[PDB]
């Protein structure tokens, strides 16, 4: 079963730059490969097939190369409408396979997040559930780690993250992590923190509160 | 007598791009300036010669190639271009000496239910050489195992319908093209403009 | 231009059968060297091929789903259909119909199908009060609702600068949870009134929540 | 000895029309093809259109097709370019060029001096000149808020030539132009030597002389 | 269209040097490549047509060569009147004639440090409502210079305009003027107004200021 592996998982570049995405297959697939572009929320659009042939209507800045197991998609001069996620697919065997996708990102300067923590409201604690939210406001790049610590115990598998689309003005992201506990499990502890590690932070930042203060 | 350009430009039906028609024009006098200036041409680009200069030059032969493509593919009928049409259907040499004429033909070649009679070669192992015409319908092998006529998942019919509907965008609408090639051998010329 | 329009319910209870129909209006489903397939895309995930079908030739399925998948073709009505049996929350994905061949050349707009057994529930809106410890942040938590979507504005649209309304996450309870935040100057917390406007039309729920700093 | 003289350039609002001319001399004008080539401010050259020797054939670039019109009057030896529906992207210096004619293809062997076409809606406003008060020293004048190009700035009625630097204008966000002109003088003759910048704006007929003192 | 890429974009040389400019085409244009010379404010003048043919009246020190996609213009002995911008233009696509970006030939001089002077907005201007802070870089070489506006140590991005003169007829140096334009409301909001200069003939960012 052919396996497609794309490189890199995420790429950040600027307008006019030359961009190269790589796609590799677990088996030899000759030239039977196609490239696709998908803007957020819209359906995918075919760019190339047979590794090298541009679909009619596709701008000429797109180009492809390769055969066998190694393939390359290249945008000569990146334009603002080209920022999206890119997939590769083989049509060599029967069970068709896609790559995991390469999201092309806008390169701006590194921006550190503004970290905010929110205790559960007294109105929600009356329902039996407690939701502690951690906010990372206006940062770049997207790669950021949110670590929940309850009484200095690192939490996992009871939290969920959510990231905003990159802002059209300042080109930053924003993340919200929601740690969910029962009311009974909430009142068992005192210190609730969320440690944030980011490239624009020389050291991890921790916003915390003590329950009932 | 005069050269029969009307039989190409005014022809009621045009050929599909993979099976492009070629009209050899010889032993006649040709009228160009009055013929071209009509602006009923959405696309009009010449390579290696001036369209006003043709009324002075003589050529051994003149070739009027004619076919139909879609709007987004008119940019491919040119020297040094790549893509599905220029690699698999109609290719001009890198030193092409002639002109490329195209006009929107939505009223002629699109139907309400869609016109699928216009086809094009989608798959081909190697690029076409300049001025090559491939009308082969052999099943294309796109996997490992050969096809031997049997069609299926690594075995594709190499031609594909256009499907021209009058309501499609201009990029998906049919365009009729005429490519005039001007050949100059070391032989006595027979086509002069006047 | 080949035009693909897909239809079908975007909500299917678990263990039931997902069913979708793609109508073709760009190319005769019979008179084109085009295979007719289905590709799905789970939220935030990659693309997965489901299966394809020919006008008569044969069908070809993804072996990982072949036991649950049936693709049929209707030519009198120019439609090819998809049926996924015993759906689970794993099958919550955007489903596309595609004019496939070597590549998938044309693509339907895509129908999101959510697999859940939850009925319609209006959300609960809890305040994310700004804490004490130059710019401060506050917001609202729109928790435990179904189905999508909700809309959140601030000050009835008078406050737009600095607002981040995050996409909803599907909780383990089968209910969605969503948060909307805004950064404001710390000096306006005592003089400016902040209210988030949550609207959940599936349940006819409109809630205005005033967000105030927490008193000791 | 081949001469080409343009005329008809100036200011024009978006969507309006303007017509250019090109009087030729000292060659058989009714035998050569003719061209128009424009050049945006600070940019490169762009071929616009071409017309045959007899004027029966016309061919245009895609950026001006269905919008410009080329024509010629062989009895007057003049070339015309009717520019309709002018956009701001058409703001450029327009040259006319004679075709060389020694090849099967087009090429320009002689060019006209060129005329400027400024496409913008802003009315012709006069400049507001502000001084710039000061091991040597420097001082100058600030010609701000004027439309359109250009403004000529000199010092002491052209007597002060050495040490002057007049900067190209910049199109600010207000649709007007701003220009800077400076001159470095020895710091000894400051209160003894008087400096007056001469600003002239022919499109608005404004001549402003301003004193410059520390 | 056929794109024409010239290299280098700018070169500095002296009288008598041998200068070579490169012109590349996106596709084959046979021998239909023409070279032109343009002085600032003047009309272009034809030098070479058909890649290698010298136009009548052009000095023989100019020569052109090449075919296919790579072309070269060569000035054997550069003369003082030859400093200008040189364009290549393809004529293979006769109804889509395109020019290169141009190669500006400049006078090679030694590195010159700029003299930075700052001027406040005059009292006559502040009553109209606009405030313009001007920074000057005087007599420097080469042209590459970065002017960074710092107001209260905050980089003023998106709020200034630059302008550079041509090479001076005496010392072949440039001059740059940056005009930071803000409203009067934005003017009294801050205190520190600085101008940072980075240049090859310098070693550290230079800042000129004043007090109201
Ligand atoms: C094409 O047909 C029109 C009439 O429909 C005719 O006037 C024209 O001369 C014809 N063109 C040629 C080249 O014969």
């Amino acid at each position: 079963d052919i396996q497609l592996t794309q490189s890199p998982s995420s790429l950040s570049a600027s307008v006019g730059d030359k961009v190269t995405i790589t796609c590799r297959a677990s088996q030899g697939i000759s030239n039977s490969l196609a490239w696709y572009q998908q803007n957020p929320g819209k359906a995918p659009k075919l760019l190339l097939y047979t590794a090298s042939t541009l679909e009619s209507g596709v701008p000429s800045r797109f180009s492809g190369s390769g055969s066998g197991t190694d393939f390359t998609l290249t945008i000569s001069s990146l334009q603002p409408e080209d920022f999206a996620t890119y997939y590769c697919q083989q049509y060599y065997d029967t069970w068709y396979t896609f790559g995991q996708g390469t999201k092309v990102d806008i390169k701006r300067t590194v921006a550190a997040p503004s970290v905010f923590i929110f205790p559960p409201s007294d109105e929600q604690l009356k329902s039996g559930t407690a939701s502690v939210v951690c906010l990372l406001n206006n940062f770049y790049p997207r790669e950021a780690k949110v670590q929940w610590k309850v009484d200095n115990a690192l939490q996992s598998g009871n939290s969920q993250e959510s990231v905003t689309e990159q802002d059209s003005k300042d080109s930053t992201y924003s993340l919200s992590s929601t740690l969910t506990l029962s009311k009974a499990d909430y009142e068992k502890h005192k210190v609730y923190a969320c440690e944030v590690t980011h490239q624009g932070l020389s050291s991890p930042v921790t916003k915390s509160f003590n329950r009932g203060e | 007598n005069l050269c029969p350009f009307g039989e190409v430009f005014n022809a009621t039906r045009f050929a599909s791009v993979y099976a492009w028609n070629r009209k050899r024009i010889s032993n006649c006098v040709a009228d160009y300036s009055v013929l071209y200036n009509s602006a009923s041409f959405s696309t009009f680009k010449c390579y290696g010669v001036s369209p006003t200069k043709l009324n002075d030059l003589c050529f051994t032969n003149v070739y009027a190639d004619s076919f139909v493509i879609r709007g987004d593919e008119v940019r491919q009928i040119a020297p040094g271009q790549t893509g599905k049409i220029a690699d698999y259907n109609y290719k001009l040499p890198d030193d092409f000496t002639g002109c490329v004429i195209a006009w929107n033909s939505n009223n002629l070649d699109s139907k309400v239910g869609g016109n699928y009679n216009y086809r094009y070669r989608l798959f081909r192992k190697s690029n076409l050489k300049p001025f090559e015409r491939d009308i082969s319908t052999e099943i294309y092998q796109a996997g490992s195992k050969p096809c031997n006529g049997v069609e299926g998942f690594n075995c594709y019919f190499p031609l594909q319908s256009y499907g021209f509907q009058p309501t499609n965008g201009v990029g998906y609408q049919p365009y009729r093209v005429v490519v005039l090639s001007f050949e100059l051998l070391h032989a006595p010329a027979t086509v002069c403009g006047k | 231009q080949v035009q693909l329009q897909e239809s079908g319910p975007g909500l299917v209870k678990p263990s039931e059968t997902l069913s979708l129909t793609c109508t073709v209006s760009g190319g005769s489903i019979s008179s084109s060297n085009y295979y007719w397939g289905w590709i799905r895309q789970p939220p935030g995930k990659g693309l997965e091929w489901i299966g394809s079908i020919y006008y008569s030739g044969s069908s070809y399925y993804s072996p990982s789903l072949k036991s649950r998948v049936t693709i049929s073709v209707d030519t009198s009505k120019s439609q090819f259909s998809l049926k996924l049996s015993s759906v689970t929350a794993a099958d919550t994905a955007v489903y596309y119909c595609a004019s496939t061949l070597g590549a998938t050349f044309y693509w339907g707009q895509g129908t999101l199908v959510t697999v859940s057994s939850a009925s319609t529930k209006g959300p609960s809106v809890f305040p994310l009060a700004p804490s004490s410890k130059g710019t401060a942040a506050l917001g609202c938590l729109v928790k435990d609702y179904f189905p999508e979507p909700v809309t959140v504005s601030w000050n009835s649209g008078a406050l737009t600068s600095g607002v981040h309304t995050f996409p909803a996450v599907l909780q383990s309870s089968g209910l969605y949870s969503l948060s909307s935040v805004v950064t404001v100057p710390s000096s306006s917390l005592g003089t400016q009134t902040y209210i988030c406007n949550v609207n959940h039309k599936p349940s006819n729920t409109k809630v205005d929540k005033r967000v105030e700093p927490k008193s000791c």
